[PDB]
């Protein structure tokens, strides 16, 4: 069950109670389709049925050759603001799968696979480098061509096919056509992976025989729609009468640990005169999951997809942070973990729809309200950073933008605090910090207070030094703070 | 080729009881694996395939798990016609291999064997070979040691043993041992003895005869 | 739906034999077919197999270049050829259909269809009638010994089929001589020893021998 805590002090909330499906790795499978290799159609009848069959044949031919052009080029793909994204690492998503694709070209590797599938589809092949992979043959097109159309390639008259065969071949061959089309516009790498690349029945019957937990098996096969989006299909080869491509599939190595989504919104002062305001916003936005005694961190909402209570994320775009980061939802000033924040001068009305509610930052004359579908507006917001639960609320309107709130259920707790923007002195408070921490702001402050300390102590230190005596052509002596004339004493 | 390793050798379970048979595979066979039943003196019947899915006709007693190196066949309540030999096969690669098989024999109360000795035939003795035949009748379990001593010295290598298949009515093995010796050697000796030891005998039963006196 | 093996026999070592399989009641071309052998009182050994168009064929390491497997698909027939036939090739040879069709809409797996199988025995011994000697007597056990015969099988029935009970006739054993021998015994009430007369009834089809032996104390 999902709960949410809002922190009035840090203009942030946390959505707690989720579960983590974490993509930790890959498993590469080899999908294949058997293809009769036919360069020459010699049948001279003319009967519309023969004609249509020949048309589909040419479609198949051009499909093959298209795919060969695809095979020559080695496949590749490519897969900030108030977010910490810029801190992320950089990785090669399909690197694994591509290594397998290479291994397939190796002379005689194909034949290992063709010889593994004699007595049944879906079987294990170990490759020359001893990386073992599932291989599944999802289409036998060569068989149908043989058992069905063989008159039309090698005979001239060439007995006439019945129209049922025409329909059937169009049906069968279509899959190859679509797989080819996809690989064409996508330069040989597709994600998510199609129903044409793997049928639900095929992908489940793959998952089932992968080397993983029954909890993992159960987890993918419940979530197939997600599994697809985290998978790739890589065009590999077409040779020796088999088209073969690798589908690299996500290995979830961290299942059912706690996860929470941290939400952030502009904090800011209420000073009635404009431009005189100082403003502070936490930059630790996004997903957090317990992983292996640490906490992982997904700064980018694109990395994470939310099915009900499970949060599927990709560790590839993530950082792994020591657990003490959970502090800043309580003591943002706690020194054991230094929390990251941006600072600036620009007070602009913003709002952020959270899991169980909505944060609202209302600054200036902007009108901020929350309304119910029946009762109309049920709350008007003052200037500041506030929050409202999803219970009894439907819409949150801020300025001219009308936000709808998620209606999924859970308990929501408002946690009062004094807005930490108030603890800062406007004069020494830097707004030039784009990417910053709490202590780095403390540091630019300690320097801009320091040069006040030094300049004031220097100005007071020349107090204790004596001015010039008069220029009047008399000699002067020092007596209790002043100059006196020497004449006084003689 | 990958080696199916059948196991146990034999398995004895009383009628109406769960029985479980095991198949280890050399390298991973995934799931592509099958279980066969072979009743004595006929071909295999195919029981399960894909490790998990019973073939048409197979009752729901028979059930299997799999997709790995280790695999399981399970018979829910053993019934009369389920006592037979079971074989596992993988089809993941050619060559198709099999296990050695698991005999499931119907389990009985221990029954001690009845020993009879027969001396060679008066006719056969003309032929220049003497066959002495020791018989162990209607016992359980199959394991028994038959020993031969001519003039009370231990014979080695001149005997052969054949054994019944477990009888339908009483679930008892019976065993034949034959000591085949040259008529020359046969007159060289006087006391011929077959010494049986078995789980139902409180100490080895020995049966014997003297060359001329019978 | 039938597979019928044909052409096993009795063959001398180092020489050649051909086995054929005729197919019935299912569309033959669509399936790939295997030869699987079983030694007597032993396990199952995959011998070889072909698949739908003699497209791929494969052998056991045991028989390689000794054996050859081709199909007609016309005669709806399968053929396995046995050369340099060694002496351990003796076995019952099984025609076995592989249920995985590759490319029909619903897949099946395993080996679903098996012939009765032929019976190939590679031995240099010559066919021989059995010599049958009597096994002489609170209840009394008697029998008869069927010795030095070849090749198997042999059937013993007692009192021309009368005495059917408590009759244990053993597996043949293979003597060091290349010749089989086996015993067949019956337990009978000892008060009928001098009452009823007990006659051993042998039969060996391979020699066309029928021996009846009288059994007395």
């Amino acid at each position: 069950n999902i709960t949410e805590e809002f922190y009035q002090s840090t203009c942030s909330a946390v959505s707690k109670g989720y579960l983590s499906a974490l993509r930790t790795g890959w498993y590469t499978s080899v999908i294949t389709i058997e293809l009769s290799n036919i360069k020459k159609i010699k049948c001279n009848g003319t009967d519309a049925k023969i004609k249509l069959i020949k048309q589909e044949l040419d479609k198949y031919k051009n499909a093959v050759t298209e795919l060969q052009l695809l095979m020559q080029s080695t496949p590749a793909t490519n897969n900030s603001g108030r977010s910490l994204g810029f801190l992320l690492g950089v990785g090669s998503a399909i690197a694994s799968g591509v290594a397998v694709s290479k291994v397939l070209h190796l002379e005689g590797e194909v034949n290992k696979i063709k010889s593994a599938l004699l007595s049944t589809n879906k079987a294990v092949v170990s490759l020359s480098n001893g990386v073992s992979v599932l291989t599944s043959k999802v289409l036998d097109l060569k068989n149908y061509i043989d058992k069905q159309l063989l008159p039309i390639v090698n005979k001239q008259s060439c007995s006439i096919p019945n129209i049922e065969t025409v329909i059937e071949f169009q049906q069968k061959n279509n899959r190859l056509l679509e797989i080819t089309r996809e690989f064409s516009v996508n330069a040989g790498v597709t994600t998510p992976v199609s129903t044409y690349m793997l049928t639900n029945s095929e992908l489940l019957s793959l998952i089932n025989d992968m080397p993983i937990t029954n909890d993992q098996k159960k987890l993918m096969s419940n979530n197939v729609q997600i599994v697809r989006q985290q998978s790739y299909s890589i065009m590999s080869i077409i040779k020796e009468e088999v088209l073969a491509y690798v589908v690299q599939l996500p290995l979830y190595g961290v299942i059912d640990t706690p996860c929470w989504k941290l939400h952030t919104s502009p904090l800011c002062t209420t000073n009635t005169k404009e431009g005189s305001n100082i403003c502070l916003t936490r930059t630790d936005r996004g997903w957090y999951c317990d992983n292996a005694g640490s906490v992982s961190f997904f700064p980018q909402a694109e990395t994470c997809k939310v099915q009900s209570n499970r949060v599927f994320c990709d560790t590839m775009n993530s950082l792994t942070l020591p657990s003490e980061v959970n502090l800043c939802n309580v003591d943002i000033f706690n020194p054991k973990y230094d929390c990251k924040i941006m600072t600036s001068k620009t007070d602009v009305s913003s709002s952020v729809i959270t899991s169980l509610g909505a944060i609202v930052s209302c600054y200036g004359k902007t009108k901020c309200t929350a309304s119910n579908k029946n009762r109309g507006i049920i709350k008007t917001f003052s200037n500041g950073c506030d929050y409202v639960s999803n219970k009894g609320v439907d819409t949150v309107s801020v300025g001219n933008t009308l936000y709808y709130v998620n209606k999924q259920e859970g308990k929501s707790l408002y946690v009062k605090g004094e807005p930490i923007i108030n603890f800062y002195d406007p004069l020494v408070f830097p707004s030039d910090q784009f990417d910053a921490s709490i202590s780095q702001v403390n540091e630019k402050i300690n320097q801009s207070l320091a040069f006040i300390r030094k300049s004031d102590e220097l100005l007071s230190a020349i107090g204790g030094y004596i001015p010039e005596a008069p220029r009047d052509g008399q000699a002067y002596v020092r007596k209790d703070g002043e100059w006196v004339l020497l004449s006084t004493f003689l | 080729e990958i080696v199916m390793t059948s196991s146990p050798a034999t398995l004895s379970v009383s009628p109406g009881e769960r029985v479980t048979l095991f198949c280890r595979a050399s390298q991973s066979v995934i799931s592509n694996l099958a279980w066969y039943q072979q009743k004595s003196g006929q071909a295999p019947r195919l029981l399960i395939y894909g490790a998990s899915t019973r073939a048409t006709g197979i009752p729901s007693r028979f059930s299997g798990s799999g997709s790995g190196t280790e695999f399981t066949l399970t018979i829910s309540s053993l019934q009369s016609e389920d006592f037979a030999v079971y074989f596992c096969q993988q089809y993941n690669n050619w060559p198709l291999t099999f296990g050695g098989g698991t005999q499931v024999n119907v389990q009985r109360t221990v029954a001690a064997p009845s020993v009879f000795i027969f001396p060679p035939s008066d006719e056969q003795l003309k032929s220049g070979t003497a066959s002495v035949v020791c018989l162990l009748n209607n016992f359980y379990p199959r394991e028994a040691k038959v020993q031969w001593k001519v003039d009370n010295a231990l014979q080695s290598g001149n005997s052969q043993e054949s054994v019944t298949e477990q009888d339908s009515k009483d679930s008892t093995y019976s065993l034949s041992s034959t000591l085949t010796l040259s008529k020359a050697d046969y007159e060289k000796h006087k006391v011929y003895a077959c010494e049986v030891t078995h789980q139902g005998l409180s100490s080895p039963v020995t049966k014997s005869f003297n060359r001329g006196e019978c | 739906v039938q597979l019928v093996e044909s052409g096993g026999g009795l063959v001398q070592p180092r020489r050649s034999l051909r086995l054929s399989c005729a197919a019935s009641g299912f569309t033959f071309d669509d399936y790939t077919i295997h030869w699987v052998r079983q030694a007597p009182g032993k396990g199952l050994e995959w011998v070889s197999g072909i698949t739908w168009n003699s497209g791929y064929i494969g052998y056991a390491d045991s028989v390689k270049g000794r054996f050859t497997i081709s199909r007609d698909n016309a005669r709806n027939s399968l053929y396995l050829q046995m050369n340099s036939l060694r002496a351990e090739d003796t076995a019952l040879y099984y025609c076995v259909r592989d249920a995985y069709v590759s490319g029909s809409d619903y897949y099946y797996y395993g080996l679903d269809v098996w012939g009765r199988g032929t019976l190939v025995t590679v031995s240099s011994a010559s066919t021989k009638g059995p010599s049958v000697f009597p096994l002489a007597p609170g209840t009394a056990a008697l029998g008869c010994l069927v010795k030095d015969y070849f090749p198997e099988p042999v059937t013993v029935s007692w009192n021309s089929g009368a005495l059917t009970s408590g009759v244990h006739t053993f597996p043949a054993v293979l003597q060091s001589s290349g010749l089989y021998s086996l015993s067949s015994v019956v337990t009978v009430p000892s008060s009928s020893l001098g009452t009823q007369t007990y006659i051993c009834n042998v039969n060996h089809k391979p020699s066309n021998t029928k021996v009846d032996k009288k059994v007395e104390p």
